[PDB]
């Protein structure tokens, strides 16, 4: 043993947790880098997608928003909020297919009232 | 381009041309009968054209086994890394493994045999026909998705010739085949015999490369050649009916065919 | 309720306030039928315009040939740019309908390709149909073929709402169940994608605008609007609702009924066989018919579904299919461009599906009730025409029987007249007037054996020709006549649309004595109009024996020289 997880392993996992908790889907674009990403964030716009998070606060891409040059952020694109109860397969399935292919193998569950974790191909 | 010659003459009196070569086939995990015979790209555009996948977006490349867009990735579409346990070695995720037309998903119509795919595919006529050829070179016993590698010689030629055989025909097209009994036991040769000989009765021309006198005993023409090999030979030796060849002295061919006639 | 406003510098001039006038008075009284004797080059598409905004009516403009159609749908947005003009004309690049031949038994199969921006125009004109009234649609005879049923298409609109509760796959299923595509990488017209939770609509109708819906839970909390280029948010709707991406959208009881009609009418037609004693008939019958049968009931539409229409929509047998003239207000107008040939095109379609569809029904390859799926008939046609305008240079006697008022325009607003009419008793005559017209800087033109031997003795003559055996061809000609590199123009049948030059000031006519329908009494005006186009244009005949049609011909282009030099010579108006 050098974690390589498939899609249907993500949706088991995820469906591991209890009942009524609510998680997030986020697909990372940027970890650890620095610059000042307007044409990133205009593209991400123009996609559809309309909630992103920076710094681990939550805005709304269609307001204007400033960050340092300088300064390291982790822009996340918010995907989809969902609730866990079964027979949310199909519709946690389709999310965490378009998170992989948006963040190319990488997905963050954000659990609410939980520790976070990450899983990749 | 063709090879050394001056010209051919009569070409108008035909519209196509069907060839089987003497080659090797390919043995690849990526191939089954289905793939070889291209019936399964109708398969998966039948899966692809149903409510449940448009309403969840999906394409014929995601029924496919050796595609990355729906596969399972723990076994990368093998099935066998050991049984794969994920995806229970189907070689698809749980999603497209949703997708059922008429009451069942594609693995089991790749775990279908041919005499059951002849009548679950018993409406659509393309799958049809290339279902009917498999069965009707004795094939029908094998499942469709057996993998290549585990073929045996004859069940590869036979998917071969059924492949080159299930082509349309328009009553002047020409068979050309290059020893098509390799691996053929005396039973296949006669459901082979039987298929060609349909085939000229439906006004077209078949010429067949043979060394087994079985099926050369049931030809009209013969065009012997020798009367060696290599540099002693490329002469016709004799020409005609079985019979007219057998009549001749010098023609191993005719030799052979005075102890079978 | 929008209006129709008309943006235009140029006034109208002559006979066409008072041919305007007359018609717009028809028209408020209620006269069934007028006719428009507007000659060419009169402005005739100035009146329609005129007309049409007077009356405030929706119009529909029936053209016999595509490029008049464009022609008209491009003068039409040039005259009403605020306005809406659509476009309706058939979508195949290539259509070979199948047929079966008893002779050579042997059967052709069904291929067809499909163009995008016709399919667009038509969806963008069936939507603008139910959107707006002040809709003006020029189409060809295909606005007569079987379209969708118009309750089926106004009750299958989806309408959204903020604050309504509502699954996102249940709102997916029903943009797939009326021919929406999924597809997120090519986005085009009439699909739609979603990226988790928020779904994207990409109307069939609109081109540049999207609908995005965002869901919060299972209720939906905003609906906006995009642009499709910039990508950014342009305003946002309470209240919206999305039209089917196609014209024939089924419910699925309909479609359950259908298949039992099917299934029953299948039963009786191979009873009827076998009782009548064509087995293999009934058999390739039974088959297709199950096949297709096996298609609708797993996949819900493929190829051929076009043939069980009259099930499908639970028409009565015999009844005629909707069409884009049911889709319009029963108080809509109806004009009809070059009405002695578009008239014949409309009549025609019929008897030619039916005389296709007759082999193969009667050997056992369509079900009987695949005839219904036919084009109107010219009795259902006249019948569903509320009101009418012929507009053409010479009516037939169908515009003439059928027309409560006639009225003219005559003189053109640049003062033109019509050419000016010489006998002749014939080849030296003919050099010398071509000599004589190239001295001049003016193009002549000649109107197979006959013709062969006028090439070769033009050409042994050191005399340039542009003899004409598609449109293809019939382009470069022209451009090749008007760059004047070639002097004379023969051709078979001086008929095709847009073989006319400017330069053209004498055309002949060659064995006009001999009975032909090239000519005719129509085709000979025709062909005399054509020369009309030059201030010093005249037409020589070659002919030593006249007839009634001749007689007519004359005597019309007599009247109408005769009042054109009046008007000229009165008015003082100097002819350039
Ligand atoms: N690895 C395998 N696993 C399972 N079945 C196999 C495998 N390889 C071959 N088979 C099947 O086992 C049967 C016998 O195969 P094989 O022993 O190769 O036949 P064979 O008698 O040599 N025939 P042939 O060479 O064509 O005359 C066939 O139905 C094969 O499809
Ligand atoms: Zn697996």
């Amino acid at each position: 043993t050098p974690s390589q997880q498939t899609v249907d392993q993500m949706v088991d996992r995820i469906m591991e947790f209890e009942e009524g908790t609510r998680i997030q889907l986020l697909a990372p674009v940027v970890r650890g880098r620095k610059g000042e990403y307007h044409k990133l964030i205009e593209d991400i716009k123009k996609e559809g997608y309309v909630r992103i998070r920076v710094d681990g606060e939550v805005v709304d891409v269609n307001d204007p928003v400033n960050l340092d040059k300088n300064k390291k952020h982790n822009i996340e694109i918010v995907v989809d909020r969902l609730i866990v109860r079964p027979g949310i397969q199909k519709r946690l399935t389709d999310s965490i297919e378009t998170v992989l292919r948006l963040s190319n193998g990488i997905l963050v569950v954000d659990v609410i009232g939980g520790k976070e974790m990450l899983l990749s191909q | 381009k063709p090879g050394e010659h001056d010209l051919i003459k009569g070409i108008e009196y035909l519209d196509k041309v069907i060839d089987i070569d003497q080659s090797p086939i390919g043995r690849t995990p990526r191939s089954n009968p289905a793939t070889y015979t291209g019936v399964f790209d109708f398969i998966r555009e039948i899966f692809a054209n149903t409510t449940e996948a448009k309403t969840r977006g999906y394409k014929a490349g995601r029924f496919s086994f050796n595609v990355k867009g729906g596969r399972c990735e723990a076994c990368a579409g093998d099935g066998i890394n050991v049984p794969c346990e994920v995806c229970k070695g189907k070689r698809y995720n749980r999603e497209t493994l949703e997708v059922r037309y008429k009451g069942k998903n594609i693995a089991e119509v790749l775990d279908m045999t041919v005499e059951e795919a002849l009548e679950f595919f018993k409406n659509i006529p393309r799958i049809h026909k290339k279902i009917e050829t498999l069965y009707d070179v004795g094939l029908g016993y094998i499942k469709l998705g057996q993998s290549s590698t585990t073929l045996s010689g004859g069940e590869a030629q036979r998917v071969k010739l059924a492949t080159e055989l299930s082509r349309k025909s328009t009553g002047k097209t020409m068979y050309i085949l290059d020893e098509p009994t390799t691996g053929l036991h005396m039973a296949d040769v006669h459901r082979l015999v039987g298929i060609l000989h349909r085939l000229v009765e439906a006004g077209n021309s078949v010429v067949v490369i043979e060394h087994n006198l079985d099926v050369i005993k049931t030809a009209d023409y013969i065009i012997d050649l020798g009367p060696e090999g290599g540099s002693g030979g490329g002469l016709v030796v004799a020409e005609g009916t079985p019979e007219e060849v057998a009549k001749v002295e010098n023609s191993y061919t005719g030799q052979f065919l005075k102890k079978v006639l | 309720m929008h209006k129709f406003k008309l943006v235009s510098d140029y006034k109208p001039c002559g006979d066409q306030p008072e041919a305007i006038d007359k018609l717009v008075e028809g028209i408020n009284r209620g006269y069934r039928g007028q006719t428009l004797l507007g000659v060419t080059g009169s402005g005739k598409t100035f009146t329609m315009a005129n007309v049409i905004e007077r009356v405030q009516k929706p119009t529909l403009v029936i053209a016999h040939n595509k490029t008049l159609a464009a022609q008209l749908c491009s003068e039409f947005k040039e005259f009403f740019p605020n306005n809406c003009v659509e476009y309706f004309v058939s979508y195949y690049d290539y259509y070979q309908p199948e047929a079966y031949i008893p002779a050579t038994d042997t059967y052709i199969e069904k291929d067809s390709s499909i163009n995008d921006e016709i399919d667009k125009l038509r969806h963008s004109a069936t939507a603008a149909l139910f959107e707006r009234r002040d809709v003006i649609i020029v189409a060809s005879v295909s606005c007569i073929y079987g379209l969708g049923d118009p309750e089926d298409y106004t009750d299958l609109m989806l309408s959204l709402r903020p604050g309504m509760i509502k699954d996102r796959d249940e709102i997916i299923r029903k943009l797939v169940d009326i021919q929406y595509e999924r597809n997120e990488i090519d986005f085009k017209r009439g699909k739609f994608r979603v990226r988790g939770d928020i779904l994207e609509i990409f109307p069939a109708s609109s081109s540049d605008k999207v609908i995005r819906v965002e869901f919060f839970g299972e209720e939906i909390d905003r609906i906006t609007e995009v642009d499709s280029l910039t990508g950014e948010i342009t305003g946002v709707c309470s209240h919206v609702a999305i039209f089917p991406a196609s014209h024939y959208a089924t419910t699925k009881a309909k479609m359950q009924r259908a298949i039992a009609s099917i299934e029953q009418e299948l039963e009786e037609r191979v009873r009827e066989l076998k009782s009548q004693g064509k087995l293999l008939e009934a058999q390739r019958l039974e088959q297709r018919t199950r096949y297709d049968l096996e298609m609708m009931q797993e996949i819900g539409f493929c190829q051929g579904i076009e043939n069980y229409s009259r099930h499908i929509s639970g028409r009565a047998p015999g009844s005629p299919p909707f069409t884009l003239i049911d889709y319009f207000p029963k108080d809509f107008l109806l004009i009809i461009d070059e009405s002695h040939v578009t008239i014949p095109q409309i009549g025609a379609m019929y008897n030619g599906d039916r005389s296709r569809k007759e082999s193969l029904v009667e050997y056992g390859f369509r079900l009987p009730s695949a005839f219904d799926n036919r084009p109107l008939t010219f009795e259902e046609f006249e019948k569903k025409i509320n009101q009418v305008i012929f507009v053409s240079a010479t009516p037939a006697k169908y515009e003439r029987e059928h027309s409560q008022q006639i009225v003219e325009q005559i003189i053109r607003p640049t003062g033109l007249l019509d050419p000016e009419i010489v006998v002749k008793p014939q080849i030296d005559d003919l050099i010398g007037e071509i000599s004589e017209r190239v001295q001049k800087n003016q193009r002549v033109m000649i109107t197979k054996k006959m013709a062969e031997d006028l090439t070769d003795y033009l050409r042994e003559l050191d005399f340039k020709v542009e003899y004409l055996h598609d449109t293809i061809e019939r382009m470069e000609i022209i451009r090749n006549l008007r760059l004047g590199v070639f002097d004379v123009l023969v051709g078979i049948n001086l008929l095709r649309e847009g073989l006319d030059i400017p330069e053209v000031s004498l055309v002949a006519i060659l064995d006009a004595d001999k009975e032909g329908f090239l000519r005719s009494e129509t085709s000979l005006i025709q062909t005399i109009g054509r020369a009309a186009r030059n201030v010093e244009g005249k037409v020589i005949m070659y002919a030593d024996t006249i007839t009634d049609s001749m007689r007519r011909a004359i005597d019309e282009t007599n009247r109408r020289r005769k009042i054109q030099s009046e008007y000229n010579q009165k008015h003082g108006i100097t002819p350039k």
